[PDB]
């Protein structure tokens, strides 16, 4: 009937995708050159069941002045899509100690989807020869889903940019879990 | 630099910019890049170019235009929001439609531009919220509040991109809702709302014949009807509750019909959706006379098929059934009455006694002055506890009580007719002038008690206040005259008391008449039909759907074939008017 | 009142009630009461409620009549 916009924010640590992840989302073209730091000011139309959607989708980079800026994004924020590398286990950890704390300050009570991009990059031998140079190895599925019912997350997924894998199911749940008003209010006033 | 190009920009000369595309293109800049965006709001180029114009012209904006799809980065360009709290959504578009500037905004919709785009700045709300202006923080809502019919017509028919009128903004308010809210009662201004909401509901009639822009709500469940009579804008509601259209094809749109004339007499229909009792829909008549807050409430119920209802309902309930409620209130007085009072009769009725007190504590604790009416159900439940106690203090309790129920009588009378003016007016004065006047006046009195017992030279208090009331009355004697050690500033000072407290008391009299009721004097035939009409709505609220359903007021009618071919059967309430004048 | 004081027990206590209204009567009802303290300030506060009606009255005739 008549499109219902909603408010999509990637928040995530830098080269784990965020930008590729939206940029194959809107338009499934890899680009294999040039990757503009941020991708914004776009509007995509999806449908999941009989409803017509306009995501809005931003972005948020903290490599040069952007992290100054970055807050002024959540205000009327509907969905976010907390990101990390799964070749890359230092991206997990920060997400509780650091990531999280700043979602729930400016904008609480919104849905969070925790999602590992680059699925491709755990059985490269290079990446598995580069983490077992400190005894470690890629974030395990395990360590993920443990980690989304550790912080309340609403879905737990996985991308691959470069394949195109997934991409179009994890923001079809995206938009679900926007499309829910939240549950009324808890310990309100009087 | 920045500071540089916001100047040219602002002169809106052309031939500055040159060489501007050779310098981005060497640097790899883009017009959207943070160093040129103002950072305190993100402001860009092109809406400073909006903002200044020369007789409604400025060259920069195509050479503007033309860079940023050189560079291309126009999406972005023409997409950039303001991120200022105070600004914030805003977008070029925004710009170009205050401004009035139909071929830029032509322009701006042939490229690319959001045209759903919304503003949810603190500025943008209404002034409840602090903010200075609302229009519905959409581009289409915008044209349509500011008087410029060819920029909707425009949006609405351009070929590129289409804005769609169903659009629902973050409140969940459409175009009408917008239209309802920024109109007012002046008649410049509810005209110019008029034609502009019915040339938007003819448009989006055509456009959408399936759907019918009205029903749409917002997500506090408002229609446009509805939300025009809770707020007050008097205009556009009666304008919308009489609308008639003359064109065969959006004829069902229109509400009031005329079925049949004979001459200098004519009956015509009127539409009852969403304006009666018994519906399970919120009623507009309810909502106009249940939590309105309007200060033009009373002008709002001279509508012809407002009015009329309220008769049409009075035959039924209003002069036949307020007898029942009163008598109900008169057989539960008399059942309190036989309290201080066959033993077993006698204590059946009893028994009685208190089950009546707890039904009207039931029905009140449901229907949550009924604050008064409250207190009497609060102060009946003591009275158990304590006769099962054995207690001897549950007769004061009783006392007030039993008082308070008679009093409770002059709400019974407020209802009808004859009393409804006097019920009101003492009410008014027991509340405005005589609360505050006896609150006054207690503690003046304290205090001259007191200066009283210092002339005399708590006990020694309480016999002389005792004594000083029934001075007051006349009976007593001047007991405490007697054991004073200076009666001689006391005599005069007693007298001066009296005058004081019964001057003081005569003065409220006069300000009751004029200062209070000098208002209540000119709008008491409003607020008494006010008061009728909430009493009416009450007596219908109680009785369930079966008993409404069997009083729902006007005629099935089925005003005529419909698009799907079933007639349309509106539930509708015939008016009769004549008139002489015209043919 | 009656029940304060706990048809002829009520008839003796209704003229003296008038009594009272015109002020010339002592307060014979007074005397003989259960609970005074509660009757008191309801006496007084009866008479004050008789009469602000009837004082009403007069503001209500010469406008609303
Ligand atoms: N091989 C491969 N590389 C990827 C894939 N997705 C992202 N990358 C790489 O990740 C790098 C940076 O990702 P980016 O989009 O900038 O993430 P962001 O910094 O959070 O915005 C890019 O240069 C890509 O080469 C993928 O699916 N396969
Ligand atoms: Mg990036």
């Amino acid at each position: 009937m008549a499109a219902i916009r909603k408010k999509l924010v990637i928040v995530g640590d830098g080269a784990c995708g965020k930008t590729c992840l939206l940029i194959v989302f809107s338009k499934d073209q890899f680009p294999e050159v040039y990757v503009p730091t941020v991708f914004e000011n776009y509007v995509a139309d999806i449908e999941v069941d009989g409803k017509q959607v306009e995501l809005a989708l931003w972005d948020t980079a903290g490599q040069e002045d952007y992290d100054r800026l970055r807050p002024l994004s959540y205000p009327d924020t509907d969905v976010i899509l907390m990101c990390f590398s799964i070749d890359s286990p230092d991206s997990l950890e920060n997400i509780p100690e650091k990531w999280t704390p700043e979602v729930k300050h400016f904008c609480p009570n919104v849905p969070i989807i925790l999602v590992g991009n680059k699925k491709d990059l755990r059985n490269d031998e290079h990446t598995r020869r580069e983490l077992a140079k400190m005894k470690q190895e890629p974030v395990k599925p395990e360590e993920g889903r443990d980690m989304a019912n550790r912080i309340g997350a609403f879905g737990y997924m996985e991308c691959s940019a470069k394949t195109k894998d997934g991409v179009r199911e994890v923001f079809e749940m995206a938009t679900r879990a926007a499309l829910q008003a939240r549950r009324g209010k808890k310990k309100s006033g009087c | 630099n920045r500071p540089i190009l916001f100047d040219i920009v602002s002169r809106g000369s052309t031939a500055d910019l040159d060489g501007l595309l050779p310098f981005l293109l060497t640097h790899k800049k883009r017009l959207t890049d943070e160093e040129f965006r103002e950072p305190s709001t993100g402001k860009t180029c092109l809406p400073k170019a909006l903002l200044n114009l020369s007789n409604g012209r400025n060259d920069t904006i195509p050479v503007l235009l033309d860079i940023a799809e050189r560079t291309g980065n126009m999406r972005e360009f023409i997409n950039s929001p303001f991120r200022d709290i105070y600004y914030r959504g805003q977008t070029a578009l925004h710009i170009a439609i205050e401004r009035r500037c139909k071929h830029y905004v032509e322009l701006l919709v042939a490229q690319g531009a959001d045209v759903h785009a919304q503003a949810r700045g603190r500025f943008f709300q209404p002034k409840d919220e602090g903010g200075y202006f609302y229009f519905g923080e959409l581009p289409l809502s915008l044209a349509a509040c500011t008087n410029q019919p060819h920029i909707v017509n425009y949006l609405t028919e351009n070929p590129h991109k289409k804005a769609d009128m169903r659009r629902q903004d973050s409140r969940g308010n459409t175009v009408l809702h917008a239209l309802v809210a920024i109109a007012d009662n002046t008649r410049e201004n509810t005209k110019f709302v008029t034609k502009m909401y019915d040339l938007l509901l003819l448009k989006c009639a055509r456009l959408f014949p399936d759907s019918n822009l009205e029903a749409v709500l917002n997500n506090d469940g408002l229609s446009p009807l509805m939300m025009a009579a809770k707020t007050g804008k008097i205009g556009i509601f009666q304008h919308i509750i009489r609308r008639e259209v003359t064109d065969e094809d959006t004829r069902h749109l229109s509400r009031k019909f005329k079925d049949w004339a004979y001459g200098p007499v004519y009956s015509s229909l009127y539409d009852l959706s969403s304006l009666d009792t018994c519906g399970e829909e919120a009623s507009v008549l309810e909502i106009l006379v249940y939590n309105s807050k309007i200060e033009n409430r009373h002008e709002m119920l001279a509508v012809e098929p407002i009015n009329e209802l309220l008769r049409d309902k009075w035959r039924k309930f209003g002069a036949v059934s307020f007898y029942i409620n009163v008598v109900s209130y008169l057989c539960a007085m008399v059942i309190f009455t036989l309290t201080a009072y066959v033993d077993y009769l006698r204590l059946a009725g009893e028994v009685i006694t208190l089950f009546t007190g707890v039904l009207f504590f039931f029905t009140n604790i449901k229907d949550l002055f009924q604050l008064l009416y409250f207190i009497y159900s609060v102060l009946v439940i003591v009275s158990a506890a304590l006769y099962l106690a054995g207690i001897e203090a549950y007769l004061a309790v009783m006392v007030f009580a039993l008082v308070l129920g008679w009093m409770n009588a002059l709400y019974f009378t407020r209802g009808l007719k004859l009393t409804g003016t006097y019920s009101i007016m003492i009410q008014k004065i027991l509340f405005k002038d005589l609360f505050r006047f006896l609150l006054v006046y207690l503690l003046f009195m304290i205090g001259y008690a007191s200066a009283l017992v210092s002339l005399l030279n708590s006990e020694t208090f309480s016999t002389f206040l005792l004594d000083l009331f029934k001075l007051t009355i006349g009976m007593g004697d001047l007991e405490m005259l007697s054991s004073t050690k200076y009666p001689v500033v006391f005599i005069i000072l007693l007298v001066t008391y009296i005058i004081l407290t019964f001057v003081l008391l005569l003065n409220m009299l006069i300000a009751l008449m004029g200062e209070t009721v000098g208002q209540v004097s000119k709008e008491s035939k409003h607020i008494w039909k006010l008061q009728w009409a909430t009493t009416i709505l009450d007596i219908e609220r109680s009785f369930p759907v079966f008993l409404r359903k069997a009083f729902r007021s006007g005629e099935m009618v089925t005003v005529g074939k419909s698009s799907d071919g079933t007639p349309d059967r509106r539930w509708c309430f015939r008016v009769d008017e004549v008139n002489w004048s015209h043919w």
